[PDB]
Order: structure tokens, then C-alpha cells, then sequence
């Protein structure tokens, strides 16, 4: 359980916990995480040809339109099973788009 | 293939198409949701944009 | 309250009326009456037990049937004219006579008289003859009212 | 079903535009 | 026993009472996330599962109030970030679950008042399972039933004509639902996140009768004001007059097929299957 | 345990009573009791035999039917009004009357006393008027109790 | 009783006349063309209503003659600019309608001959009320049913080979359309307007039998010369041979199921329970 | 009486047996390559045949051994280029025709194993007629079914914990398919062409029952670990134990409904009509 | 083998058991008894033969119905209380009390004794009162058993 | 009825269907 | 089936479909 | 479910949908 719910001795340790299994990406916005996304794309490509990334996210009041100003640092790390986190895209915010 | 990156090199085999290969990684595109790595070979080359 | 009591088919006095006169539609020579009010039940259970946990009510009305056997014009007129009407032939229309009926029955050792009322009686079919070889005419009535409007002591 | 020529063209627009953005113009 | 449904301070108790044999509870579980591979070398595909599930509720109930039955449509329709809680009384399920109307669906309850049936209200509730603490929004808008007190006609005003429904056959079936809202996927929750969103929601109302006399009068009077005229950015008033408790309700007819009039063999009548009003903007 | 025994019908005494008073509602001049606990069985099979696996027990009531020939104004009328009232006409409402329902019976060497109790019996149809020419007016009650709330032997 | 269809001097009477509690006349009225907002910052939506409704009308009823049943069929699908006018006998509808075949429907008219039933025809006709004054376009393509006198069996002819098909359990339906035809909205009135096209129709003949001896020899020559050839441009003559006064008729099976053969268990024989055929270019 | 489905050494004698007037053999016609033109300015379509048509072949049947159904799913799941040869007992039809299981369909081959009946099994067969010449393709992929010879419950185990499935009411149904493999269209002959694809299959076993006792723990066990948890890449292992002769799969619950609980009025027990799983990569 | 011979019903000593104890539950005063084992038959037919190919069993159970006129407040009060309980009242379970039947009957002139014995014979209903004017309360039940157990003769 | 970004790619053509003969 | 100004978008695949095990 | 060139046109929206009410 979580620490001050279990009276000592009735519970198993970490429970009802298990082992993370699926992948995760993690997005990080000038050092903060994003909470709501729901999609992301990132290309990595050879000198022809530019390096880019797509995050999709839910908002509300356009409050998270507002964390992303043109050249803001993005980080997208991503973990697969209970693998440590790599960060597979640093880059910079060129465009934000909210639609109905 | 989160460690992959263009310019490195991938075994790939593909029985229904005759390949059974080493390739240079040209691009990787990686799609959450769908759960795809999408490894372009050999050589990437544009559309309209070339 | 009132005993329980017999009651004798052959002392009930079973009237007709029309609806709007109030007036008197010539009816007799009964063998059988039943009248029956009726509602739908749905009866209702739960998720986790087998046991019933409410029963409700719909759709009333009272089933009439009625065995007789003295034929009557008047009513059979009625019956084919539909409501305010009398007529010697089928009409073509989507009103049917409705008929208010009343039966007066005192009980077996007179510790009441029981009257019932049944209002808009109306009869999907008329027997008009039912002639059987060595038998008089019998008429079997089965009919729907709306509701009971009376069901009372009468007695004095 | 009738699809709009219009609507697809000029919805996609920002999509056909972009891999030449990615390369400069 | 009985089912409880609750947004904070608001209550209402869904009895979960049925005929016979009938279902009073339906809970499906999904994995509507997880990507099973349609091709590749193998005889079986790869599978990843990577999101929250599904789990939807379907509710079946009668209720013995019209007030309660307008207290339910209300609680489904209104935006809140406040969680609507459900009470199962069945010991397969945890005490309290956090619940979504229906994830993108116009019904999430059905609410029918049959002819014959006198304080009896069929139930139908469609509702998603979602994470308790993933209640996200910022809009607040508290959905109000019109109600009034008489027992009038059910009256059908447009350009300056009243049409009254015939009362008999008259069967009423309302259906609410919050399509705007956003079920959405989450990582590594067993549940998925609620987008609570103050937008524009599903409220139609369904009408059947028989037409017996001034057939006519009545069928033409509502096809030639109603069908036959453009109503402009307005629409149908449709008042209730204080049956069911219902007052008045700004309406529209949508659509291909929400009126029809039927003529069957040996009848000297005209039977109405369906006569469908959406609600429309008033609630300024 | 008590010996099998023979059970005379005229020895049967019937008891109906409001469940909200525990009051008698006066009835009388039975002819046929019937009382049945009844509950629908589901028979249940496995993948890879003939053989039932399990049996289950599910939506339980039971039937009660009554023919009796003494009419009961006071039963009628509570049927009427519905719970906790008594009417003399129809009443446009969704609550039935429920019924209290006891039987009391001897076996016929007085080995014991069979007392059958059912909770909450309901009858979607009363017959009023039962009527047949030579006869005394039989009435017919069909209806659904929620249980049997005893069944003892009640000799002591 | 009847209903009148007619087209200038071409009438045709059909009896309204059906079995028990049948629908005989379905009136559905609809608004297609209302913008209801999907979205929105309101609890119930904007609209906005500026054109034509929508009448259809659907007509069940029985034809006491074939030679009646082709003119129907005729009258239907003809290309002609001179309005389709119907009378109902019903006093809720106006003394004459114009109308359309079925709006964008390959089946506006269907007939039934089924197996007994001599001089009884089954007619469904689906028809859509339009504007008398906006009947728009220049062809004129009447439409003529190959008639004859015979007697002879149901003639199917590919490549030479002729097949007569079983009399038994033998019934034929014929269905009509015209898909090609457009019916448009217009602003500020009530009806919609009819654009004649001198295009393709539709025009089906289904049979259904059972085929009770030299099953092999009937079912292969069959199967062999219209299934298992390709037949190029041209097609199938089916000839009638004067069954319903019919004549013949150029047809090619269209689809992925125009014919099936079903095998019963403990019975001797096959059933076709259709064999579908749909009429080709022919005229010049 | 049997019909006999074979690859080489392999052979399934299928008995086409039902009660009463079931259909045990539909074969359906098509062509499903005919262009018949939408327009023109004819009364009646100009029509291209050029193609190959279309033979479907749908068997009902019943099987007497579990090793022979097993053998079935087998021959029928199988990616080889040896002809698939199906035998008909009935004259209409030619000694041997050379099929492919249903040309795109997720299910060619149906086995329902029903609550009650022992060595009995329902098999519905769906096949698609392809030219013995051109069955064309590379790769071989053996299926097979695990077996073993024990009498246990059927098991679910997915993250250390098992499930095991009331025996009371319980129906197996397995469904087998492959979809990916191409039939294809062939000018100027009867029948198509078959590319065998050495890739993916369909695979689904659908398990029906009642929960009678330890009601919570039984179905709460299995929502929670299966449902309620994600899987990754790896799934559940569903082992039949010896059951119909069957052992161990890895499998996952697939899409929107895959478990259902239903709850009725008047019963003191929890019905899951459904619960899928779809067998995921295993074979080396 | 032995010669089939004629059986007299009234011959017959019907014993209900309790799966759990085996103990007697106490039952007396048959007057008709009818046990059935049945299976459910399907008769498939093929292509294009009109005879049938085979016939299949698929669906096992033991018809039991009994008439009986000696009440027994241990076998109601069994029924009541459902599998190794004893109840005076409706149970709100799903499990019906499963009982052990066993008949033994000899033959009317000595040939054989008929024993069959039938498991898990549950009953949807029990009749508790059976009430007719001038008669012995009569008592039917009808019910399935999962299997017959034994048929043999059991003479010595 | 199918939507890029939100917005609809059918077109609004103006054109009727109204039910198929019943049979 | 699917049409921009009338002209189909949908692909002449040759590709057989046939019907499903009946179930 | 719309294909070009075996590649899915469809977004993969994260949107639940569940079965309408009753009726
Ligand atoms: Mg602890
Ligand atoms: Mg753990
Ligand atoms: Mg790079
Ligand atoms: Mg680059």
C-alpha cells in the first residue's frame, strides 16, 4: 500500500503494485512534464532531410497552448517495459495548434 | 529499435518479399498509439519537397 | 364490516344504460354474468436476489361476459348504430356503442345488497343468431369496461 | 459518399507544406 | 437494492427493479487500445497493450417519480469537473466507481413514460468508466428540465399555430446524452481520463399517438407549420403543459425520417410510430 | 421428526390480514385453496458430458388461487383502494393491495397442525360478480405472494 | 379504394387493398437539410432551417392484372418532363401530388408474383413529393416491357445453350428505380425540385425456385454458361415466353450473389432461392 | 453422407448431417467483376464481363472426435501451395473442386463445442472455389493445435495469477481464418487465382458460462489481471488442461467486448455470454 | 434373462434420502409415481438421402413426478431450507435441495424386485396446501434427477 | 460522414435519398 | 464506394471477399 | 477503416466509444 495505510503486518509490501509492461513516452516541456498526451511521432532522419516531432495533447481554456512559445525546449523520453528512460527527441516548439 | 539511428546498420528478413539483408538505416520514424518504428533502408528520397 | 355472504345467481337484476340519456337500453333473460376489473401486474426483481421486490399496477379494465337468451333488438341496434345512434345495418365507423351497466344482487340471507357498476362496456362482437337444432337462441357477450364506478351496500 | 475536393485540398494543405519547412523552403 | 448515482450534493436512487428474466446489468470490459498486428511472417500476430481499458456500464431500472426522472436527466446532461459516482449494489464491484456518460454516444439514458402506466418510468443508462482522479475540465454548466404544475395538452407552437398532441396512445421517450465530451487514453492507468466539456450536448424527445378525430385538421396543421415552412434559426415550442410535470421546451425535428404517418388496412385512423424533437438553444 | 399424515380440506381455515394493521380483512366460504411455493430452475451443463453440472434456483413467488362462494365487500374494496384504503370504484393508481395470507390446518389423526403463512400476496384480477344460472356465485382468485414466511407445526 | 398515378394520358389505378392490420400508406416528413451544430459553447445546440422539407410517401397495395403490373412499371420508369401526379384517397393528403421515383433509390417500385396467387400482384412503390412547377430537363425515354402471348417456360439463353427454368415453387419479382434522376433543395419553399435525366434506371428480375429432376443436368448447364463464362458485352436473354404476358428480355447476373444453390438436410432436391438478373442495353 | 477436405497425406471426412430441414450446403454464384455502368444515356446499363466469377462453398456439418475437429482447424489454418481439395457428395457438383478457405474473411472455419453434448461438435465451413493451377506462393507454415490428455478446468493465467473457468454452462466456440491470403482475379478463365501467404491468421477461442459460487473472487480475479492490468507484448496463457483433448496458448482479449457480465432480475448469479481471446505469437 | 413380468403400483416403497447423510426424509401415502430417464435426440439427416443418417443423445435427465397424499413437514421444511438445511420459511439462495430417490418393487408373481434409484432429484415447486371441497389434500410434484443410479432386480 | 482535423469532407450536394421499396 | 466529382476513389483491387462461417 | 498502399488513413484518436442506451 501506500506508506501510513497499512497497519503493520497486514499487508503485503508494494502491493497492489506490479511490473510496468508497454511503452511510455514522456514529454518535457522547458524541464516540466505534460500530463495530457495522447499521441506521439518522432522522426529521425538522415542531412537531407529535417528532424521532427508531433505531440498530441487534450487541453482546457487553452492552458497548455500557453507552455509552448515558439523555440521552447521539448524533450520526448521514452521506456519500454521497466527499462530506464531514454530521451529520443530534443528540439525546439516551431508551431502550436488547438482545433475543435 | 529506440536506440537505432540513421546511419546505422539492421538485419532485416522478410521471406514473403526475398529479403534477407544488411541495411543502412536511412530514417526512423517512431509512432506511439500505433506502436510502430518505421525504418526507411538504403537511401531516403523526397516528393514534391525534392 | 360486513359478514361474508351467498350470494344467488337468479336474484341479480342486470340493467343497461346508455351513457349519455342515462336511459334504459331493453335487456333480459341472463344466464351467466362475470364481471372481472383487471390490471396488468409487473412483477418486479432485483439484481442479486430471488426474491420479488415490487408489484405495480396498469393498463385497467374490467371484463364483462354475459350469457343470455331473450334477444333484443334494441341493443343489437344500438350495438351497430355505435354511441348515439340506432341502426338496422353495419356501419362503416370507428366508434363503438358504449354501454353502462349495472347488476343488483341481494345476498342469500339479506345482510346486504350488493350493487356493481361498470362503465363504457364495449363488445368487440354481437351474436346476432346463434340457433342450435332443439335449443332456444343463447348469446355469449365478452366486452371491456374502463372502470368499476360502483361497488357498494345498497341496502336500505 | 460524396467527398469535397475543396475541403481535402485546402485541409491538407499544411501537411503537403511541411516537409519543404522541415528542408528550408 | 437500489443504485445510487451522486455529482457532490446531488443524489438520485435508480431502483434497478425488472420483469422476469429481463438484464438490469450489463459491465463489459475492453481493450479497445491494444494494437494486434494485421500482417507479418508469423502464423500469430504480435500484440502490444499499452493504455487503460474500457469498462462500460449498462443499467436497467424502472423509477417511481417523474420529479427523480427529471433530477436524472439533469444529473447526466450538466458539465461538471465534479465526479458522477455510481453505487453498485453487487459485490463484484468496488463500493463507489467514477462514471462518464456513454464515451461518444447522443443516448446515454433513455427515459420512456408508456401509455397505460401511471408514476412508472423505464431507466436506460449507458455510462464509462473512468479514473477517479482524472476528472478534467473548466467549464460549469448546471443542465435545469423545465417543470410546471397543470394538465394540459402536450401543445406544438410554431408561427403562431398550436397543434395538441391526441392524447391517445400518447407514449413519451426522452433520450439525453453528452457526445462532446473526451474519453481519452492514458499510459499505465487500468482507467481512462474524463474531458469534461461545457459544449453542446444531446436532448430529444420522441412522441407516438394515434390521430382518431379532426384527423386532418390536426395531421395538416402540424405538417403545414411545422414540415412545410421554413423555421429559420428558430424553432418548434413545445410545451407540456405540466404532464409528466414538464413545462416548455425550444425544439426541432432533425433529420430524414423524424416524422411519419401510418395508414393500416381496415383502420379508420392514422397511427404516429415516431415524432422526434431535438432541443435546441434557449438556455441563454 | 413427525410422521406423514393425512389432511382433510374442510378442516382449513383461511386468514387474510392487511400488512400494515396486521388487521383481518373478513373472507369466508372457501372451496379450493391452493398454496405453491414455486422457483425456476436452470439446469446447467458442462462442455464434455450428457450429465447436469449444477442446478440453480432463481425468481421465486407463490401461487395462490382460492374458489370461493361467500362475497366479501370489505376484500373487494381493500382490493380497490389499493395499500391502506378501501374504495368503492377503480382507483387510477400503480400500487396493488397486498395481502397478509395464513392457513391453519389439523392433520386427520391430530398429529399436528399445519400453519402455511405467505407475505405480500397480489391478484391482478377480483372477480365481482360470478353468476350461473341454478348455482351460487363461485369466485376464482389467481395471484402471486413474495414468500412463505412460515410453515410449521403449530400444535403445542 | 384506389389510388391514381398518372403521367398526361398514361393512368394507372392501383387498389390500396391489403391483408388484416398491413401498412397500406406510409407518409414519412423529414428536414434533411437543417444544420443542427455538432458543437458549441450552449447546453443544446444553434440551428438553422432555410430550405425544402422532405415528403415520401410508401405505397403497399395488388395489382388484378400483369397487363396493368407493365404499365407500372412503364410509368415508373420512364424519363418524361410532364409531371407524375398521384391521388390519394385519404383526406389528410391534398386531391393530386407531384412526385418523384424514390429520391436516389435503385428501388422505387417492386412487384411481386409469387407461387399460387393467379391475377394477384404485390406492389410497393416509394415516391417522393416535388414542387409541380420545378419538373426541369429535356429527354423523353419511354420505357416499354417486351410482351407477348405465349405460354412457354422461363427461358434462360448464353451462348447457345438454352435453359428452362422449374415451374415449380416458381415466383418472380421485379423491381425499378430511378437513381440517376436528381431531386434537389431550393430555398424558401416547401419542395424540393426534380431533374429529369434520360440516364440509366434500374430494373431487376429475381426468380426463386426449386428444382425437382435432372437437377444436374439443370443446375450445370446453367451454371456453366452464365457463371462460369464470360459473356463480354453482351449477356443473357431471358425470355418469359408469355408467363405474366412477359416477352424477352436482354440480363446479365450482377454481384456476388445473383445465384445460390441450397441443399437441405433429408431433402431430394435443390432450392434457388434467387437468381437475379439485371436488364442491359437493348434499345436502338 | 461425408464430405472429404484434403492436402496430400492429410484427410478430414466432414459428416454433412443436421436436424430437421437445416441447410447443409449453400453454394452462391457470383460475379463479382462485372462492370455495369452507373450512367449513360440509355434506359438499361451498357455491362463488361472479362473476369474470372465467383464459386462459394458454405458446409454445415457435425464432427464425432475432437481429434478430427483439431485436425480441421489445422488443415484449414495451414499456409502450404499443395491444393486444398474438397470432395462433395452430390451429383450437381464435380468430384473435386480446389478450394481456399473464405477469400478474406477472419472466419472460414467455425467449431462450437455446446454445454451438454458429448463427442459431438457444430462445424461450419466457409470456402471459396480458386483454379487448381494457379495456386500460387513460397512459404510453408504447419499449424498446429497443443494437445494433451488431461481432465482440469480451463485456465487463465496472466501476471502469476489463475483463473479457472465455471464448468457450468460452459460452450467453446474456435474460430480459424486467413484472412491475408489473396484470391485474386484472372482474365478469359472460370475460377481465380490463390497467392498462399506465408503471414498472419486468424485464431479466436470464445468461451461462454455461468459464475455460480465464489462469485466476486472468480470474476474480480479475472478483470483485474487481465483487464484492469496491461499486458505489453506478452498476454495471457489460456490452458484447456485437457479439455476437448486441448493444452496451451498465449492469447489476448481483443477490442471493444470482449467480456461481458450480465446481471438478471430474479437471479442470485452473474451469466458471461461472452469471453474472447485471440491466440498471439508462440511458434517459434 | 429374466421373463418380463406384470408390476402392481401399489407394491412400490418410495424412500427419499439426503445426498449429504444418507438419512430417510420422511415421506408416505403415493399414489402415483412416473420416473423417466430422457435424453435429448438429435436426428441428422444428410445431403440429398430422404432417410436419416445417425441419431445422437445430448442432454441427460430423470423425469420424476410424484402424487402423494400424506403431508410431511420434514420433506417441505428440506425443500425450504435447500441443500443440509432445514428452514420454516422461503430461503432468498440458488441452491434447491437435492434429494436421493429409491423405488423397490416386486413383480406380481415373484420374478424379479425392481429397484431404481435416481440422484439429485430437485423439485421447481412444492405444493404446501391442496385444498378441495370434500377431499384429502393431493399433492403433485414434478421434478429432475440428474441420473438413474441403479436398475437391477435386487431378489435374492 | 468523415472529418479531417475536425472539419467535414463531404460535401454538401444537396441531393435527397428517401427509403427503398419495402418488399 | 467512395466519389470525388463523380470519379470513383476507391481502388479496382481484384480481391475477392466471399462470405463469413455462419455462426 | 481506410487504406492507401496497405498504409491506415484512420487517426488514432485515443477516443472511447460505448454501447448506446438500451431502448
Ligand atoms: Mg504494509
Ligand atoms: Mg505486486
Ligand atoms: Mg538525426
Ligand atoms: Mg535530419
Amino acid at each position: 500500500p501506500q506508506l501510513g495505510d497499512s497497519k503493520l503486518g497486514e499487508s503485503q509490501l508494494g502491493s497492489p503494485g506490479t511490473l510496468k509492461q508497454g511503452v511510455e513516452w514522456t514529454v518535457v516541456v522547458d524541464g516540466e512534464e505534460q500530463n495530457n498526451v495522447w499521441d506521439v511521432q518522432v522522426v529521425d532522419t538522415a542531412n537531407p532531410f529535417g528532424d521532427y516531432a508531433v505531440f498530441k495533447m487534450d487541453d482546457r481554456g487553452g492552458q497548455a497552448f500557453e507552455a509552448y512559445p515558439r523555440g521552447t525546449r521539448v524533450e520526448a523520453y521514452v521506456s519500454e517495459g521497466t527499462e530506464p528512460l531514454d530521451n529520443r527527441f530534443t528540439g525546439y516548439v516551431v508551431e502550436r495548434r488547438e482545433n475543435e | 529499435l529506440y536506440d537505432a539511428e540513421p546511419g546505422d546498420t539492421i538485419d532485416i528478413t522478410i521471406d514473403p518479399r526475398g529479403i534477407d539483408e544488411e541495411f543502412v538505416i536511412a530514417a526512423i520514424e517512431y509512432r506511439w498509439g500505433v506502436d510502430e518504428t518505421i525504418l526507411t533502408v538504403v537511401e531516403k528520397r523526397g516528393d514534391v519537397d525534392d | 364490516a360486513t359478514s361474508p355472504e351467498g350470494i344467488w345467481s337468479n336474484s341479480g337484476a342486470l340493467t343497461f344504460e346508455d351513457p349519455a340519456d342515462d336511459s334504459e337500453i331493453l335487456f333480459a333473460g341472463v344466464r351467466d354474468v362475470t364481471i372481472t376489473p383487471a390490471y396488468e401486474h409487473a412483477e418486479l426483481y432485483t439484481i442479486d436476489s430471488t426474491f420479488r421486490d415490487e408489484v405495480k399496477r396498469y393498463e385497467h379494465n374490467v371484463n364483462v361476459e354475459i350469457t343470455y337468451a331473450k334477444f333484443s333488438l334494441e341493443f343489437a341496434q344500438e350495438w351497430l348504430g355505435g354511441p348515439g345512434a340506432t341502426a338496422t345495418a353495419s356501419q362503416d365507423d370507428s366508434d363503438p356503442m358504449k354501454f353502462n351497466l349495472e347488476n343488483v344482487t341481494p345476498s342469500a340471507s339479506g345482510g346486504f345488497e350488493r350493487t356493481t357498476a361498470v362503465e363504457n362496456v364495449v363488445f368487440p362482437e354481437l351474436p346476432l343468431d346463434s340457433a342450435t337444432y332443439g335449443e332456444y337462441e343463447e348469446y355469449s357477450l365478452t366486452g371491456s369496461g374502463r372502470s368499476v364506478t360502483n361497488l357498494a351496500d345498497t341496502s336500505g | 459518399a460524396t467527398i469535397d475536393g475543396r475541403q481535402i485540398s485546402e485541409s491538407t494543405g499544411r501537411y503537403r507544406s511541411d516537409p519543404s519547412r522541415r528542408r528550408g523552403i | 437494492v437500489d443504485a445510487t448515482l451522486s455529482r457532490g450534493g446531488t443524489s438520485v436512487d435508480i431502483p434497478l427493479v425488472e420483469e422476469g428474466g429481463e438484464i438490469l446489468l450489463s459491465s463489459t470490459f475492453g481493450k479497445p487500445e491494444v494494437n494486434v498486428r494485421k500482417s507479418g511472417g508469423s502464423l500469430n500476430p504480435r500484440v502490444i497493450d499499452s493504455w487503460s481499458g474500457l469498462q462500460t456500464f449498462q443499467l436497467v431500472g424502472k423509477l417511481y417519480d417523474y420529479s427523480t426522472s427529471h433530477q436524472l436527466a439533469d444529473l447526466v446532461k450538466t458539465a461538471s469537473t465534479t465526479p458522477l459516482e455510481l453505487q453498485i449494489p453487487q459485490d463484484a464491484y468496488p463500493d463507489t466507481v467514477t462514471v462518464a456518460p456513454a464515451a461518444g454516444q447522443a443516448s446515454a439514458l433513455t427515459l420512456e413514460y408508456p401509455a397505460g402506466r401511471k408514476d412508472l418510468v423505464d431507466v436506460s443508462l449507458s455510462l464509462t468508466r473512468v479514473d477517479p482522479n482524472s476528472v478534467r475540465g473548466v467549464g460549469d454548466q448546471q443542465a435545469t428540465t423545465p417543470t410546471t404544475t397543470g394538465t394540459g395538452p402536450v401543445e406544438v407552437t410554431a408561427g403562431g399555430t398550436t397543434v395538441q398532441l391526441p392524447s391517445s396512445g400518447l407514449s413519451v421517450e426522452r433520450t439525453v446524452g453528452r457526445p462532446n465530451d473526451a474519453v481519452r487514453r492514458v499510459p499505465r492507468q487500468a482507467d481512462p481520463r474524463y474531458e469534461v466539456k461545457a459544449k453542446v450536448t444531446n436532448d430529444v424527445f420522441t412522441f407516438s399517438f394515434e390521430t382518431l378525430d379532426n384527423i386532418p385538421a390536426t395531421l395538416n396543421a402540424l405538417t403545414d407549420n411545422v414540415f412545410r415552412e421554413q423555421l429559420g434559426r428558430d424553432g418548434v415550442t413545445l410545451d407540456f403543459n405540466g404532464l409528466l410535470g414538464l413545462g416548455s421546451v425550444k425544439a426541432i425535428p432533425v433529420g430524414s425520417s423524424p416524422f411519419r404517418q401510418v395508414h393500416q388496412a381496415g383502420r379508420g385512423w392514422v397511427t404516429v410510430p415516431t415524432l422526434e424533437f431535438r432541443r435546441i438553444y434557449s438556455n441563454e
